RNA sequence: UUCGGGUCUUGUAAUUGGAAUGAGUACAAUGUAAAUACCUUAACGAGGAACAAUUGGAGGGCAAGUCUGGUGCCAGCAGCCG
């Protein structure tokens, strides 16, 4: 359901 | 010029979706899809509701 | 990406003003020197909160965490939940979402899951009755708060419902010129898990402080116990003078700490509060920030805020320079007539800012 | 499991619309 | 020639009437 | 209640508003340059020759007007001269009729909010009988009527007797349109907007001797402005109509050439032109400043001033103790909170009863304005207006360029770095360069959801994923849609074409602009391919905006039953294995003849068969269906028509029509022969009588028997 | 009261594939109908 | 004389009832927000927001089987043309 | 017959 | 109103023919202070006579279409979307 309806992410690095 | 070589690669583009456009359809983006007609074991993967 | 920034100052304030303007920002050198440099846990969460909220937008981190890229998207909402890190409360999570509330595509119903109170950020109450009515006066009608279980520092294990229907296009503009009269003198005074003799005894000592003035003094008790009071025990107050004429406040709060005194706190409260009230001109050095980001977003037109050079100070400042770097608005000031006191009105053109998400 | 939650959510979809449009109506014949 | 005349239909504009005798 | 209106607002200034902007409109040739030189010669006194470009000149004490001859061929000047103009003298000829281009130039003026419309009517002399003559006049008068209001006049001309047209007209148009009181809209009172007079190129020659011709140079742009006070930082983005989206690297504000002789006589009054009357250019013959200075930190300000974190919340109190000894007494806050001594306790109770009620009934503001509440909300508006204007005038460097920038009617030039070489080279002054600020939500990027339909007098529909250029807030770009529908509002299913006497929703990629937009498409802005067909091919609103939509095509899957009992059936060419039979198992399944069913388990021996119940016996000859859904999606084409870097500024073309590459690559136009209809004849059945069984026919009593 | 004619259109029904027209006569739901009331009546009769 | 507030019923599922026909206008000579029915789905794509519609009354005779009480105007003209010029395609809304 | 029997109940209901 | 009863050259998006005429354009003359027009009249001017009148009201029918409820195959709402 989450990864279906969002879109927009974070470029999470470390 | 940038807007030189930008109309360049529009016109690429363009030509893309003109081969697609006349192009065949996908089996999926028909109606009416018969077993033969489209690629075997497909439905597994492409997850319809 | 394009609008640079320096410095983890103010980060919460830079992320939201970059969400509403829509100009791409990039923040870097965050805590430098240090032996962890970069960006902390509730920093984190807090960005996390923010994709959660919008929707297209990106932020790119390095990977040594001391820089932060911010290319924005538009505001959708909707019903969620968030876990906030022990580290910082609701109210430091609460904040940028009462800026980014009623400019969005859905309506907000985000549940909060954390700590409740600190002394550096804002409690509950402090939320509600210091900072609901500012958004009632811009426009903001159905706003609330609900607390489902209210959690004490150091283990929290509290829950807040923020739920926001007003989906204003634009904040109106403002026309507050004269200082307010202060009418009523209202308070809450909360505690979880101890005797209610400690909400007693504060009261007492706030209406011993304020028994000087004429003015009625209305605290109300507010004790939470059994299952629904959270882990720790811990007590706190807030007061708002209230004026009733024209529905503006002035609060000031704290919290106990581990074996401080009701009274003193009590006291101490009601100090905090007489020194906000003859510092303050027609707001509050906390309500301030709200006020200023509202008039910028209002309407493209000329809004007039009175305010006083006591409240005029370095934050005050820093403030300023951030709206300017992000919107290009100055705000003018000018020395009011008045010759006793040495107020000036604050007059900011709002740019033209509409709430173009909602579908009609 | 798929067709119990498909279930599921159309069931409670169905029922916010029809709580929605019963509101809408009682808002109509009130105002 | 070189000049486009309106259509009948966007001269005379009945809209969408139904079939009469 | 026909005076009653809806409140907007009107962003002009009472101080030196701008010359307001006629277009001169209509077919190729139909004597569209000649009114301008005659009405010139009217309002001025002067004849003139080579009309090119805007050309300004000044009405009465209080106007000026700027004429715009459109270019009588370019769709897309008609387009971004009907988003700028305010009056359009509209003119079409008399023995010809209206004509498609006059009807095409209504269509989107009448979609992107309607300026002051006014028709001429020319070639009045050619009319051989005085009878054909009045009876063609009040046929042009009531379709005109039809299509602009009713009532609206429209004008007369004859021939041109010495390059001019007949005094008398002339000089009743002239009133006309100097007492033509103009009406507010929403574009043009949201948007800063100009219309460039004078056009420059800044380079160096040696650097463009180096660099060969190809570095794009920057350019300075003269006009006046309208709309919106332009904001005075440099660094803001405006579109260019036809050029693309430049920002502006630097503003000045300048002497205007043609100053008004109301304001020319009040600055010579101030101070102790009357020749140049027109303006053909294209043509020949402290604690603020504390604030805002960056270098010095605020400490430094507050040092200075009087002689820190914000992520926290709290302000900075001192020690309580020090606070408490301040604050043992009240009476320095007393003053915030709240016979001789009779009147005066009488006085003081009148203020505490002031100070009790405060504002509840004060005046109500509807017995003061007089018993409406749109009085009441104009004069709400108006109320602002004029404390916008005094907080204006206050003081004069900052409050006027710093804080709300160059107003309107200020003539001023801007110059932008990165503007081609073709639109330096190609620029010719027969041309509009229009410009527009943008907003934030018009420099984004997204989908939008749009209501559209065909356009009425269009003949062909509208294809989903075709090519179709159109207008939206100042951009002009050709894009993929795609015609949706919600299937009774509950899922957006994508439709094949366009309703044909309705609007469908539409959903496609492109820069977003506001809600409650309306705009206008058209399929063929290339003047070389055009026909007797009308150009315009869709008119609609776009509603909302996202970056992604959950847009399904319905795609059924079919089988055939090939062995069959009472209420059960083995299905067979559907799948292709028993792993999809038992994916797909549980399933809500329909035939051709509309009977109910499910498919139940996956056939062993056969590699794709089932077991499917029915609600009743399945014929063999008809067809299983199964409904369901297939996500597409949205192509993410974007192509900005560029016609003013373009040399040749008509025939633009982009992404030609399905229609048209299927006729270039010389290809067929696909169908299936199964597909078609036909014109069927169901004979009548006579069913088989019925058979008992013969136990049944044995054991059966003796009167109630067959017999 | 207020419908256009194209609204009103018409809706034409497809025939059976042409590859399988060995089994004639896609049967459409008026037929069902008439079929499912004649078996009713068989079975009606046939309890009794 | 009125302004469109909201298209009321959008989000109903079953198409051409006269919950999907109603808006809410207010009258401007009262500041006065009350419901007016719009014949055709169509032209209830005519009426958006802020949109200034001219109601007359109602005037029916009996009821219909799923109409609702009260909602006494109707639309005539929206933002000057004529709802059913507008809907034979006459004339086009002029925005 | 059946017409008749359809309009006739429509101008019953 | 249901079982039904009454009565009669009727029906045709079937073919086909020559005659008539003014809406209109127009020499002309009359009219008029001068015109326009009417009334007159050469010459053109009719087979979707496309030389293409309306405004309202009532009702039916249709799909491998859509939505909702069900004591299957039904009912309701409706359908420019297959
Ligand atoms: N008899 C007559 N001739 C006219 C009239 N109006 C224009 N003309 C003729 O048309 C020409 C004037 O057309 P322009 O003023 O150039 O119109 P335009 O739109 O500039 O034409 P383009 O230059 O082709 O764009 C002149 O040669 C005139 O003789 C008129 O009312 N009567
Ligand atoms: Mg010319």
């Amino acid at each position: 359901k989450m990864m279906k309806n969002k879109r927009g992410g974070v470029i999470d690095k470390r | 010029s940038s807007f030189e070589k930008q109309q360049i690669e529009i016109r690429k583009q363009i030509e893309q979706l003109e081969n697609e456009a006349v192009a065949e359809k996908k089996w999926s983006l028909k109606g009416e899809v018969k077993a033969k007609d489209r690629p075997e074991d497909a439905l597994l993967t492409e997850e319809l509701e | 990406k394009y609008t640079t920034f320096q410095g983890s100052q103010n980060f919460r304030l830079r992320i939201v003003l970059a969400t509403l303007s829509g100009k791409p920002i990039k923040i870097e050198k965050i805590r430098s020197g240090d032996l962890n440099p970069g960006l902390k846990d509730y920093e984190v969460s807090f960005l996390r909160l923010i994709e959660s909220v919008t929707n297209g937008s990106v932020i790119e981190i390095s990977y040594t965490g001391t820089t932060v890229i911010y290319r924005p998207g538009i505001i959708v909402g909707g019903a969620s939940t968030h876990i906030c890190p022990s580290s910082k409360p609701v109210g430091y999570f609460v904040e940028p979402m009462l800026y980014l509330a009623p400019f969005s595509k859905k309506k907000f119903s985000i549940l909060f899951k954390g700590i409740t109170a600190s002394h550096n950020d804002a409690g509950i109450e402090a939320i509600k009755w210091g900072l609901m009515p500012v958004m009632e006066k811009f426009g903001v009608r159905e706003c609330a708060l609900h607390t489902l279980k209210r959690g004490s520092p150091p283990l929290g294990g509290g829950e807040v419902h923020l739920v926001v229907d007003s989906l204003i296009a634009q904040p109106i503009t403002m026309h507050e010129i004269d200082r307010p009269i202060i009418s009523s003198i209202t308070g809450v005074a909360y505690s979880t898990r101890v005797s209610p003799s400690l909400v007693n005894r504060m009261i007492d000592g706030a209406k011993k402080v304020l028994k000087n003035l004429q003015c009625e003094v209305n605290i109300t008790a507010d004790v939470w116990r059994g299952e629904n009071s959270g882990k720790s025990p811990g007590w706190g107050i807030t007061l708002v003078a209230q004026s009733k004429q024209k529905g503006w406040s002035y609060f000031a709060e704290d919290i106990g700490d581990a074996g401080s005194i009701p009274e003193e706190l009590g006291e101490k409260v009601a100090c905090q509060l007489l020194e906000e009230i003859s510092k303050s001109a027609a707001v509050g050095r906390n309500q301030l920030p709200l006020a200023i980001v509202y008039m910028v977003i209002g309407k493209e037109d000329i809004g007039r805020l009175r305010i006083n050079k006591e409240q005029i100070d370095e934050r005050f400042i820093i403030l300023l320079r951030d709206i300017k770097k992000i919107f290009n608005t100055e705000v003018f000031l000018k020395p009011v007539d008045e010759a006793d006191n040495e107020d000036m009105i604050a007059t900011i053109k709002g740019i033209g800012f509409t709430n173009t998400s909602k579908k009609i | 499991f798929e067709a119990r939650q498909r279930i599921e959510e159309k069931n409670k979809e169905s029922s916010d619309y029809h709580a929605k449009m019963a509101h809408i109506v009682n808002t109509i014949n009130t105002e | 020639d070189g000049k486009r005349a309106i259509n009948y239909q966007i001269l005379k504009n009945k809209g969408l009437t139904p079939k009469r005798n | 209640e026909r005076k009653l209106h809806v409140p907007m607002v009107d962003r002009t200034p009472e101080d030196d508003p701008p010359p307001f902007i006629v277009a001169v409109v209509g077919p190729p040739g139909t004597g569209k340059t000649t009114l301008i030189r005659s009405l010139v010669r009217r309002m001025t006194k002067s004849t003139l020759n080579d009309i090119q470009g805007p050309i300004t000149v000044v009405s009465g004490k209080h106007r000026r007007l700027t004429f715009l001859e459109c270019p009588a061929d370019d769709l897309n000047a008609m387009i971004d001269i009907a988003k700028i103009a305010d009056l359009v003298l509209l003119l079409i000829d008399g023995n010809f009729g209206f004509e498609m281009e006059t009807m095409e130039f209504l269509n989107i003026a009448q979609h992107h909010g309607m300026p002051r419309v006014l028709g001429v009517a020319t070639h009045l002399d050619l009319f051989k009988s005085q009878s054909t003559l009045r009876a063609s006049k009040k046929r042009l008068k009531h379709r005109f009527w039809t299509e602009v209001y009713q009532g609206a006049k429209l004008f007369y001309l004859s021939g041109v007797i010495n390059g001019r047209y007949p005094d008398r007209e002339i000089l009743n148009l002239s009133r006309f349109i100097s007492v033509m009181k103009f009406r507010p809209l929403k574009w043009r009172n949201e948007h800063p907007y100009m219309l460039a007079d004078r056009f420059t190129d800044l380079t160096h020659p040696e650097l463009i001797e180096t660099q060969g011709l190809q570095i794009d140079r920057k350019v300075a742009i003269y006009g006046y402005l309208h709309g919106t006070p332009l904001p005075s930082a440099p660094g803001t983005r405006v579109h260019i109509a036809g050029v693309g989206d430049f920002s502006v690297a630097q503003i000045e504000k300048l002497p205007d050439p043609c100053p008004t002789p109301f304001y020319q006589q009040k600055l010579d009054d101030f101070e102790r032109d009357k020749d140049k009357l027109i303006y053909a250019p294209m043509s020949d013959v402290n604690i603020g400043k504390l604030i805002y200075m960056d270098n010095i930190s605020p400490e430094e300000c507050i040092r200075r001033w009087r002689g820190v974190d914000l992520e926290k919340f709290v302000p900075y109190f001192d020690t309580f103790e020090k606070l408490a000894k301040k604050w043992k007494s009240v009476d320095a806050i007393k003053e915030r909170f709240l016979r001789e001594m009779n009147a005066a306790k009488k006085e003081k109770l009148r203020a505490q009863f002031e100070i009790e009620e405060g504002e509840n009934f004060k005046e109500d503001d509807e017995n003061n304005e007089y018993d409406t509440w749109y009085e009441l909300q104009k004069a709400k508006i108006s109320k602002q207006l004029e404390i916008n204007n005094i907080e204006y005038q206050e003081m004069t460097p900052e409050q006027r360029q710093r804080i709300e920038g160059f107003k309107a009617g200020s003539y001023v030039r801007i110059v932008f770095e990165k503007v081609p070489m073709e639109f330096v080279k190609n620029f010719n002054p027969k041309f509009p360069i229009v410009m527009g600020g943008l907003l934030p939500t018009e420099i984004k990027f997204g989908i939008v959801k749009a209501r559209l339909r065909r356009h009425r007098w269009h003949k062909k529909i509208l294809k989903t994923n075709d090519p179709l250029v159109l207008s939206l807030g100042w951009r002009r770009f050709q894009t993929l849609p795609i015609y949706t529908t919600t299937d009774s509002r509950t899922r957006t299913r994508m439709l094949k074409y366009t309703p044909e006497h309705t609007y469908c929703n539409a959903a496609f990629y492109g820069p977003l602009c506001s809600p409650n937009t309306p705009f206008c498409g058209v399929q063929i802005v290339a003047n070389s391919d055009t026909g007797n067909g009308f150009r315009i091919a869709a008119t609609g609103i776009v509603e909302e905006i996202d970056v992604n939509i959950e847009i399904v095509k319905k795609l059924k899957l079919v089988g055939f039953p090939y062995k069959i009992f009472k209420n059960t059936a083995f299905i067979k060419d559907m799948f292709s294995s028993a792993m999809e039979v038992a994916r797909f198992e549980g399933a809500q399944i329909k035939t051709v003849s509309g009977i109910r069913g499910e498919i139940k388990r996956a056939l062993s021996k056969p590699e794709g068969h089932y077991r499917a119940a029915f609600e009743d016996k399945i014929l063999m000859s008809d067809i299983v269906i199964l409904r369901s859904w297939y996500p597409v999606r949205v192509k993410k084409f974007y192509n900005p028509v560029t016609s003013l870097l373009l040399k040749e500024k008509t025939e633009w073309k982009g992404l030609r029509l399905t229609g048209q590459i299927r006729a270039a690559m010389n290809l067929e136009t696909p169908s299936n022969p199964d597909s078609a209809y036909h014109k069927i004849e169901r004979v009548e059945r006579h069913f088989n009588g019925l058979k008992v069984p013969k136990a049944v026919q044995k054991e059966l009593p003796f009167k109630s028997q067959i017999h | 009261k207020l419908v256009h004619d194209v609204q009103k259109k018409q809706h034409r029904e497809r025939s059976q594939l042409t590859s399988r027209s060995r089994y004639g006569f896609l049967e459409k739901h008026k037929d069902y109908v008439k079929r499912a009331q004649d078996f009713h009546r068989k079975q009606s009769t046939l309890k009794v | 004389k009125g302004i469109v507030l909201e298209k009321l019923g959008i989000e109903s599922k079953q198409p051409n009832s006269a919950i999907r026909k109603c808006v809410r206008v207010q009258l401007i000579k009262n500041g006065k927000k009350v419901t007016a029915f719009v014949p055709n789905d169509g032209c209830l794509n005519f009426v958006d927001e802020n949109d200034e519609v001219l109601l007359a009354g109602f005037g029916r005779k009996g009821k219909a089987k799923g109409d609702i009480p009260g909602v006494r105007f109707k639309v005539v003209k929206v933002s000057g043309v004529s709802l059913l010029a507008l809907w034979k395609e006459k004339k086009e809304k002029p925005r | 017959r059946k017409e008749r029997l359809k309009k006739l109940a429509k101008m019953e209901e």
